[PDB]
Formats: C-alpha cells, structure tokens, sequence
RNA sequence: CCCCGGAGCCCCGCGGACGCUACGCCGCGACGAGUAGGAGGGCCGCUGCGGUGAGCCUUGAAGCCUAGGGCGCGGGCCCGGG
RNA sequence: ACCCACCCGACCCGUCUUGAAACACGGACCAAGGAGUCUAACACGUGCGCGAGUCGGGGGCUCGCACGAAAGCCGCCGUGG
RNA sequence: AGAGGGCGUGAAACCGUUAAGAGGUAAACGGGUGGGGUCCGCGCAGUCCGCCCGGAGGAUUCAACCCGGCGGCGGGUCCGGCCGUGUCGGCGGCCCGGCGGAUCUUUCCCGCGCGGGGGACCGUCCCCCGACCGGCGACCGGCCGCCGCCGGGCGCAUUUCCA
C-alpha cells in the first residue's frame, strides 16, 4: 500500500525527510561493506568483532550427510512413543520397560538434559552420552547401542 | 449475539450512510434513523418499527415475535392503528409499556407515529 | 412562513474571509487554494507584520455553530425521495439538499415529498 | 510563556487495543466497564495487559503453570493468564487446574480437560468472580524471546554478551580478530 | 459445544416436509472480520495478470 | 516489471478460518440484511431445499 | 456467458472485425427479421436483404407503413437504398437516405432457387432443433 | 447456491443474473465473502447442509475429510455482554455510580 | 408501624435516557513558537478494482465559465445560472 | 464575494549559507508531463493463525479454465527451511 | 453550424469591444472599515408557531364499559411432550458404529519372516428411562395476568376534526 507510506507525507517538503544542510546524495559512504579497516572500522569494531581474518583448518569437500548427528534430550524422550505405552507402565507384575527405538523417530544422540520419570526403558540410539547413561542406569534402564 | 453483530454491522453495512458529517441507517425497523446501538431493529431480539400505512390512512406497527431466529418472514408482525391519533398514541405507548417490550424505544416510536400522523394530511392551502 | 429550526443561536465567526495562498495576486498559476510556505527564508512563514495569515487551530468555530447555515440548518445531500425519510426525525436541526445531477422530472417529486414531510429543502426553486 | 518540558507531557502508554479483533474488542469493553466501576486492581491489571501487543503478552507454559500453582496456600485457586497457554510435552503429571487465558492450544486443553481441570474464557471469569477473588494472575516470560539476546551492551566490547547478528554461524564468519587474543586483540 | 438447534428442509414448492437436520457447529464458528478481509485482500491478488 | 510480488499466499488454517467465519455468517439474518440482500419473504434463512 | 476460448468476446477486436469485416461476412452482418406472415409461413426468423426486396420501415424518422422496394444494398457503409424513403436535397434533386437493415422488415421475398435452398435448409435446421429441444 | 453434485443444477441456475454456484468441498472465499463483507444470501442442499459436518465436524470430533483440523474455539464463548452485566452476580459486586454534573 | 402500576421526591437499593456511531457522549485542570527532522488524523484530492446505495442520468453525465448562496481553521467541498 | 477611497503595516518567491530583498544564483506568462518506485537480504515494532512446533516450497489429484491461469485437497502434512 | 470540410467540449497565458469604478509616490497585498455596483432571501405587516386549558360556532363517529374471534408479551407448582447441557444408572452401541495406536495374540484366515482382513485392549464419537443443579432466548399444546387489531351493543354533559 503507497497509501500508508512515508512518500505521501512528505509532498510538500523540499528535502523530502533527506535533510537540507547535507543532502540525500547516491553514495556518501561507499557502496555496500565498504571501508573495512577504514572510516567504518568503529562500526566494524564494536558491532561486528570477529569480521576479519583468519581461523581453523580448512576442510575442503565438507559434507553434512557425515556429520549429520540429530540429539534428543531424556527430558522429551517418552514424547516419541505414544501415550498408551506409558499408560501401560508400571503394571503386569513383569517390569515391562518398554523399547524407545531413536533412530526410528530420527535422533541418532540421546543427551542427559533434563528430569527423567521412573520408569524403565531400553533406550536404541547409535551414540550415548554419559550424563544420559547415569540417569538412565539411575532409573533402571538400559542403554542399547545399534548401527 | 447482538453486540457481536453490532461490532460487525457497525461499519460496513449496506444501510449505513456518510455523506456530509452525519452517519445514519436506513434500514426497515430503524425509527430516528442513527447509526446507534440504541436505534437499530436487525439485531436485537426486541425490536419496534414505526411505518406509514400502504394505503395512506393510518399507522402500521411492526413488532419482533422473539418466537424465532433464522426465519425472517415469522419474524415480524404488522398491525395497523388507524383512529382518533390519541388512542393512537395512546396504543403504541401501551404496546411498548405494559408488555415490557424494550422501553428505551417507547418514547421516540411514540415521536415517529406522531410525525407520520402529521405526514398524512393536507400540509398547505 | 418558512420552516424555522429547533434553536437558533448567533451565529459567530472568527474570521470571514479565505486563506488566499502567497503570491497567488503577482502569479496566475498560483490558485488561491492554502499551500504552507516552506521556505528558509519566507515572510509570511516566519511571520512578519502585515501579511498574509496562516491558518492555525485557533480559527476553530464552535461545536454548537460548525458547518451550520445562516439559517440555523445543517446541510444533508438528498439523491432520491428514499433519502427523505432519512431526515425525518431531524427536521428542526437538518434540511434536504438536492444533488446537482437529478433531473428536474423527480425534483418536483422530491420537493413535494419534502413539503409532506415538513422537511426544509434550500433549494426547491431551482429547474422547473 | 511558561518553561513546560513538553518532551514527557504525552504519555505514551496503550488506551486502547492496537487490534480490530471484535471478541477481544467485547472482553476490552467489558474490563473497561469493570475497571472504573470495581474498586479491585485486578480489573486494572486484566485490562491493561488485554491492551498489550502479541510479543508483549509471552506465551505461557503449562509446566510453569504446574509449577507457579503448587505453591503452598494457593489450594482452591484459579489461575488468570492474559496470554496462550502452551501445552509442555516434557511433563508427566498434571494435577486439577483452573485456567482463564485468551487462548489455550488444543494439545494443553485436551490434558487439563483429561487431568479433570476446567478451562474459564474471561467472560466466564467475570461470571464468577468480578472483583477477582480466588485468582493468581500469571505471566509467561518477557524476556524469553531470542530478540532479546541481542539487545543491551553492545557486542565487541568486554564484559558483554550480546549475541551478534550473524547471517550464518560458524569458524570464518566471526572468531577471529576482535575476539581472539591471538588476532589482535579479545574482549 | 454450543447450542444447535434444528433446521428443516423445504420442499421444491416451499411447504416444509417431515426432514430435520441438526444445525452444524460451523455456523457457530466465531466471527472474524479482520480476518475475512485479510484472507479476501490477500487471497484476491491471486487472479491478477501482471502488467509491464 | 513483471517480477513485481503479485500473488500472496495465506496460512491454510488462516483460510480455513476465514472460509469458517464466512459459513458462519451465511447465518444470522442481521448480517445477511446489513450485506444488502432483500429477505423479507424468506421462510428460513438457512435454507436447506430438497435433493431434487 | 462463452465457453468456447475461441470466440473474441473483446471490445476493440469485434469492433476491428466488424468494422473491417469482408463482403461475404457483411451480407450476414446486414441481415434482417421478416414479417409475421412469412415467419409463419417459412418457419425463418430472419434473412439477409437483396437488391429488390420489399420492406417496411419500423424505426427512425421515416417511419410508416409504406412497403417500400429496396434501391441498392450499400455494404461499405451497412446501409441499404429504398424507393420511396428519401429527401430533397438544396438543389431540388432526390437523395434516398439509407436505413440501417436492423431497422428493416421484410414483407415480400424475391425468390430465386439460392433464396429457396437457403430457406429450406433454414428450415430444415429450425425442424432439427424443435425435434432435439421436444 | 451451494450444490453436492453436478447433475443439472449448474446448467440451471446458470443464466439468472447473481447465482454463484459451490461445490461442497470446493467452497471459495471470495465467493462466500465478496469484498471482504462477510455476510451472504446462500441457498443450500440437504446433501449439502449434512456434508457440511463431515468437511469441519464439531469441536468435539475432527475434520473426517480432512487430515489434521480441528473446528477453532471461542475467545469469548456468551457474548451478550449486555445480559452479562445486567446479572446479578456483577451488580452485588459493583459500587455506586457518580453521575451528578459537576460543572465549573 | 401496609404496597411506591405509584412515597411523589433533589433521589426512587421496583425497570430505569432526551445524553450510548461506548472507535460514542460528557465534566475539570494546565498548555499552545518553530527550520532540518520524526509521529498521528484526514467525512482533503486523482486513477483503477471487489462489494454496497431497488444510487444519478437525453424531463440532460463528465468537463468548462461565473459580478450568485454557502460550509469547513485548512486541504477542498455542496448547491444556483449559462 | 466585484470595483474604488482612507489609516497603519508591508522589499520577490525557491536555494547555498552564520547571515538574502540583495549589486548571490534559477525565474517573461500560461496549459500538460515531471522526481523516493519495484525485487532480494536483513533489523526492529505492529496485526493474524497455530504452537515445540510451524510452513506447504516444489509436485500431484479434482473442471471441461466465463468468472481461473482462482479455489479445494494431499499414508507426498513434512523431503526440506 | 452557439457542430460549416484541421469542424465533439473549447480553459489559461494574450488581444479586441461594451459596461462600471479609479488613476502624480511602479504595480500588487494583509488588518479594519466606508461608498458604489451584479445577483440572492424576504416583505403591500413576517410577527412564526408546537403543546395543554376556558368560552361562543359547528360535526361525524366512537372511545369509557361488555360479547365473539385473531395475533403478541410475561410467567408460576415448572402443567404435559420434544429439545438441550454437567453428573450418576444399564458398559449398556462395543459384533445389532466407524476410525487411530510404538498394548498383545502369528490359540485365527488369505496372498507368500512380511502385508491385509479377523480376535481381545486403550483413546475418540452414541442408545433407554429416572433424580438434582442452572428450563438454560432450542420448540410447542393447555392455564393465568396484560396489550394490540376486527365486527356489534354503546345517541351524546362522553368522543374526536375546521375556524
Ligand atoms: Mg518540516
Ligand atoms: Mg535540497
Ligand atoms: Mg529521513
Ligand atoms: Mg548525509
Ligand atoms: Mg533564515
Ligand atoms: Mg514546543
Ligand atoms: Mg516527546
Ligand atoms: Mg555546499
Ligand atoms: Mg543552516
Ligand atoms: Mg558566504
Ligand atoms: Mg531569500
Ligand atoms: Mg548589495
Ligand atoms: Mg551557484
Ligand atoms: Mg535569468
Ligand atoms: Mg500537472
Ligand atoms: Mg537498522
Ligand atoms: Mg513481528
Ligand atoms: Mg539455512
Ligand atoms: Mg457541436
Ligand atoms: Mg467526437
Ligand atoms: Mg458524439
Ligand atoms: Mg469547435
């Protein structure tokens, strides 16, 4: 809508909200990121530390698909398996501990953030993390590894 | 409900007139003609309209039943005053007073009535 | 006898005459329609003696007297003769004004429905 | 002439709702009316926070609800949230619970209505208590939006820790001289 | 769940028969008239050509 | 130019709200009258006719 | 409405195709409707005029009853020429005024074996399409 | 005019001057709601009034044609504000007014 | 030691506007300069589109002129004559 | 509101400027055109829907497209952001 | 042709003529007035009426009050029935209901350890009478109170219109 914007207003004044002692000219500063060590190095410092320069290795044929590790956390780790399993816990006189296979609901990691009920489990993933292995041992669970 | 619909019509409806700084409705059932909360016979569940008769002599008074939504052609009835314009008076003030059919209409009808009584008879020489 | 309103007050203005726009006397392109002066350097907008005023806030009429008639009426356009019951709680405060476009077949419909109505139309002697 | 600061003479506070919405135009109408009648600040307090704007008033989570309404002393309570309540996947138990809110998302109403609470709407709160007696007004978290973690001190600068607007984050994008030690200098 | 009341079903000549269905709750569904007018503003610059 | 933002794309619940709203507004009579449609005959205003 | 997205259906472009339309197309554009005796008679609402048909005017300025015999059929200007509809000029000298053929009734054909086809297959095709609409 | 099936009444209401034709599944918004106003004059079927339930449901039941929609809920469920204020339960709560025009 | 379908009152806890487009109406108090600039309201103006006015119109549309009647602080607008 | 008469005031508009009526610049007059737009990336604020989820991109199924190159839908309702 | 072959309407700048006014501080402008003109609104007095009441002139009917019919509002012990929500009862529909499940069973069947259809289980949506709380504006049929309309009895101290 040109109707609600600021061009409508400002029929009428000369400098068109561009000011009158310096005027709206087409590149005072520089097109673009321009003047990096100088004239904007002030901005450059205290908004955007880091900018220059460089660090680390360089990886050359980086791929994401070898790298691709997706991580749940215990906290949201009955979320993945429906209700009624959970229902049925904690009953039959067996200690049913039902199986949380993670790679069927597409995490690979399972990590420790987080409370965890007490109920046990066998938790399936391709990695573990320690945290996550102490309170699914403090429960009463078990960590399955699978590839 | 009704405030519901009001904060509906209250802006785009098709009866709803502009035009030179007054903002009136021109709907049927709308006697004084604002665009009002108070004034507006579509949506309320009480409603009284005041209109001149078909046939020139007289008053017809129209009277929202309440006995059903969504149907608008039971949703109304028409009665014809045509006597003496005292009993005239006389009988819409008793149609919205002792029946207790919304009294903030009674004096502003009775207001209507008597202008189209004075609308149907010889106003020059 | 004419149609008299409900209350007549005295009517009072601050200022009868028009904003007429700056050089609008020296230019022939310069309309007589208010335009502000914008100017760095301008007598009439930084306000010197003698000139040309601009229209503030402070020429306001009052509420009980804005956009009303010598008369004591408030205009109303009227198109049609639907447009006339309109008015018809509003007789003593407002009057009819019949659009420039209607023809002069259904003016006289529209003035005698007015007449019935006892609603004041300032102009009922226009086209005939 | 008379020296008035007119800098601070217009307070800027909300009157009324930015939003053309009707329902909440009807709930405003109604705490207006309940606010300069009731003597009670809870009226103030539903009205002002119904005039706020959508990242002003926080969505609020039902584990937090949990956990503001156990607290001691607050038995036969209801809980008033002028906001949306969330439902948390990451809580187990819910006990009986009494919540008023603007909206509730269909998966927390459908575990209050299965924990066996009830869910008011405001019209219903007005309903039952006017001036607001057996209520605890809550509120999500303001500041627990991410467009604050950029806000406050500026980055590049010691003692601060404002994240920095990085349209990709990564090893070549940023750390490097500004904040290594080895790259000039750190802060 | 609001109240829904019973709709009849008329006939080719007016003259409602014996046929009553129960009023769907998509009638009760709320007003939003800021909303059918975004959904309509929006929805409406969909069949416009473009011109150069 | 022709690589002008012509069309717009709405929410699909956004639109199922709105198309809601709109069914639910094909009711209530003091709407449909405010719109501008002459009803004053009509028997009832859901009007639901036969399957011939 | 159309649903053929073959038809124009444009302002500017029927107005460019009747206005530079060929003389074959023109004969059909420049046709008129019949008397009631002989749509009872033929079953044809209407024809296209000939050099000697006899015709009533219906509207315009010379209105009447006068069956008057076409002059000329004008098809540059869709026009046609009748006998009797014309006026004096400021010479004296008789100019006949063409009448547009939609302002045109026909009273008496002139007819030939083409005009006879063209009846028959009018006909013909108005007999198939009271026999699919029965 | 809301229709279920084609079976001639599209071919029928075709020529009359002002009747937009809906499918029951296929309902448009700018047909429904013709610019931006939301109220109109529609004429249903039975085939069409019962399909109505199987496109949105009630609150309580899913879409069924549908795969993932439920019907929205109310901001504010009575919205007779008028009958809400003038019971009892609001006005033993109230005070007094102050209504007396103090002028200058 | 009685009810106000009426004690009859400067107040009617019995329903309760003439005053209520509650985005409305009303009552006090203070203040009112302005460039560059920023924000808000336009029932100020142009063009086209979806709705709407059982809108206007050869018994005269748009445009144009006006030593006429006016309204709005103003942008501008409504009539009268050709 | 048209013209004339009197008293007081009253230097020609825009711009560069600390400062313009300037012996600073542009400018006979009038009619029409004429200068902050569009795409993308963002940032903040606001309106709406859903909510630890959200969005359907792209594609496919329905109507032969007047209205349409619209709308509706998807074990693709999540491959992916 | 007040449309006359570059002709639909025909503005401004500019020019001519007529009428009016004025003229030695270039013209022009703002504030305040005064005078002269072109038109507008009255007016052979415009005192404008809108109610209530008194008096002298007229007058058709009806109101006051009863009878018959119709329509409407409000409602009780909730009068009887549908309808409708919150709980309880038959877990009754569950197979004389579909769906979904990361709960079991290959005690089963079919196409060859798998997929579908069966069998239990859970969640989601329904049937019958009875009670309570809000009979809830989602509807009727009787009963009572009130209001309005039509046709008669109502002859004139009542009733209403012109001056
Ligand atoms: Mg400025
Ligand atoms: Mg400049
Ligand atoms: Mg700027
Ligand atoms: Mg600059
Ligand atoms: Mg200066
Ligand atoms: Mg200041
Ligand atoms: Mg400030
Ligand atoms: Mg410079
Ligand atoms: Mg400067
Ligand atoms: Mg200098
Ligand atoms: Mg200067
Ligand atoms: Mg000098
Ligand atoms: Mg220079
Ligand atoms: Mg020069
Ligand atoms: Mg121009
Ligand atoms: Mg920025
Ligand atoms: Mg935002
Ligand atoms: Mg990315
Ligand atoms: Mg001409
Ligand atoms: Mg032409
Ligand atoms: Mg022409
Ligand atoms: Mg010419």
């Amino acid at each position: 809508p040109s109707r609600l914007r600021k061009t409508r207003k400002l029929r009428g004044h000369v400098s068109h909200g561009h000011g009158r002692i310096g005027k709206h000219r087409k590149h005072p500063g520089g097109r673009g990121n321009a003047g990096g060590m100088h004239h904007h190095r002030i901005n450059f410092d205290k908004y955007h530390p880091g900018y220059f320069g460089k660090v680390g290795m360089r990886h050359y044929h980086l791929k994401r698909n070898q790298s691709f590790c997706p991580t749940v956390n215990l906290d949201k780790l009955w979320t993945l398996v429906s209700e009624q399993t959970r229902v049925n816990a904690a009953k039959n006189k067996t200690g049913a501990a039902p199986i949380i296979d993670v790679v069927r609901s597409g995490y690979y990691k399972v990590l420790g953030k987080g409370k965890l009920p007490k109920q046990p489990v066998i938790v399936k993933a391709k990695f573990f993390s320690r945290r996550a292995e102490e309170k699914i041992k403090g429960v009463g669970g078990a960590c399955v590894l699978v590839a | 409900s009704a405030h519901l619909q009001w904060m509906v019509v209250r802006n785009c409806s098709s009866f709803l007139i502009k035009r030179n700084k007054q903002t009136y409705s021109t709907e049927p059932n709308n006697l004084k003609a604002r665009n009002s909360f108070r004034y507006n016979g579509l949506i309320h569940r009480k409603t009284v309209g005041v209109e001149p008769a078909a046939d020139g002599k007289g008053v017809v008074v129209v009277m929202k039943r309440r006995s059903g939504q969504r149907k608008p052609a039971t949703s109304y009835v028409r009665t014809t005053i045509n006597k003496n314009a005292r009993a005239t008076l006389s009988s819409i003030r008793h149609m919205i007073r002792k029946n207790k059919y919304h009294p903030d209409l009674r004096m502003a009808a009775i207001r209507r009535a008597s202008a189209i009584l004075r609308s149907q008879k010889p106003v020059m020489v | 006898a004419a149609l008299r309103p409900l209350v007549k007050p005295k009517i009072v203005k601050k200022r009868t005459k028009k904003f007429i726009r700056h050089q609008s006397d020296r230019y022939v392109k310069i309309k007589r329609n208010w335009r502000k002066p914008r100017g760095i350097d301008n007598r009439v907008r930084r306000r010197f003696k003698g000139q040309i005023l601009m229209p503030n806030i402070g020429y306001g009429s009052n509420k009980k007297t804005k956009h009303m008639l010598p008369s004591g009426f408030r205009k109303f356009l009227v198109h049609n003769v639907k447009e006339l019951e309109v008015l018809l709680m509003c007789n003593k405060s407002y009057c009819a004004e019949i659009a420039h476009n209607v023809s002069s077949k259904n003016r006289k419909a529209i003035v005698e429905r007015a007449a019935q109505l006892a609603i004041r139309v300032t102009n009922p002697n226009a086209r005939l | 002439g008379v020296d008035i600061r007119h800098n601070k003479d217009r307070k800027v506070r909300r009157k009324e709702p930015k939003s053309q919405d009707i329902y909440l135009r009807l709930l405003v109408k109604l705490y207006r009316f309940l606010a300069r009648r009731t003597n009670s600040t809870f009226n103030q307090v539903v009205l002002k926070r119904l005039f706020m704007s959508r990242t002003n008033r926080p969505p609020l989570s039902l584990s937090r609800m949990i956990r503001k309404m156990k607290l001691p002393g607050r038995e036969g309570k209801t809980a008033v949230v002028v906001g949306t309540i969330t439902d948390d996947v990451r809580v187990q138990e819910v006990p009986k619970l009494k919540v008023c809110a603007l909206r509730v998302s269909s998966r927390a109403r459908s575990r209050i209505l299965k924990a066996g609470g009830k869910i008011l709407t405001f019209d219903q709160l007005a309903l039952d208590s006017p001036k607001g007696c057996g209520t605890v007004l809550l509120s999500g978290p303001r500041k627990g939006r991410e467009v604050y973690r950029h806000f406050g001190k500026a980055p590049g600068t010691p003692h601060s820790h404002t994240k920095p607007y990085v349209r990709s984050k990564g090893r070549k994008f940023e750390r490097a001289r500004g904040r290594r030690a080895s790259r000039g200098y750190k802060n | 769940a609001c109240a829904r009341p019973l709709i009849s079903v008329y006939s080719e000549k007016g003259e409602s028969s014996g046929k009553n269905v129960t009023l769907p709750a998509v009638f009760k569904a709320p007003i939003r008239p800021d909303i059918v007018n975004f959904v309509h503003t929006n929805l409406r610059k969909n069949n416009r050509q473009p011109y150069a | 130019k022709t690589w002008r933002r012509w069309h717009r794309r709405v929410n699909t619940t956004q639109k199922r709200y709105a198309i809601c709203s709109a069914l639910a507004a094909s009711a209530l009579p003091a709407l449909v009258m405010s719109k501008g449609h002459r009803i004053e005959e009509v028997p009832e205003l859901p009007l639901v006719v036969e399957d011939k | 409405m159309k649903f053929n997205p073959f038809v124009t259906s444009d302002r500017s472009k029927n107005r460019k195709r009747h206005f530079n339309a060929p003389s074959h197309i023109r004969r059909k554009i420049m046709s008129s409707p019949l008397s009631k005796e002989l749509r009872q008679k033929y079953n044809v609402r209407s024809m296209p005029i000939r050099k000697d048909d006899e015709v009533q005017v219906v509207r315009g300025h010379y209105k009447g009853q006068q069956i008057g015999k076409v002059v000329q059929v004008y098809r540059k200007k869709y026009v046609i020429y009748i006998e009797r509809v014309q006026r004096e000029k400021a010479n004296g000298t008789t100019v006949h005024v063409g009448i547009h053929p939609s302002k045109v009734v026909i009273t008496r054909l002139k007819l030939d074996k083409d005009r006879k086809k063209i009846l028959e297959r009018k006909a013909k095709s108005r007999q198939v399409g009271k026999e699919k609409g029965k | 005019v809301i229709y279920n099936e084609d079976n001639g009444i599209v071919k029928a209401f075709r020529n009359i001057p002002g009747i937009t034709l809906l499918n029951v599944t296929k309902l448009n918004i700018l047909k429904l709601a013709p610019g931006g106003h939301v109220g109109r004059f529609c004429i249903w079927t039975e085939s069409a009034f019962r399909k109505l339930d199987d496109l949105y449901g009630t609150w309580r039941k899913a879409a069924s044609l549908k795969s993932n929609y439920n019907l929205p809920m109310h901001k504010m469920l009575n919205t007779d504000l008028s009958r809400i204020l003038k019971s009892p339960e609001i006005q033993r709560a109230l005070r007094a007014p102050r209504k007396k025009i103090h002028r200058r």
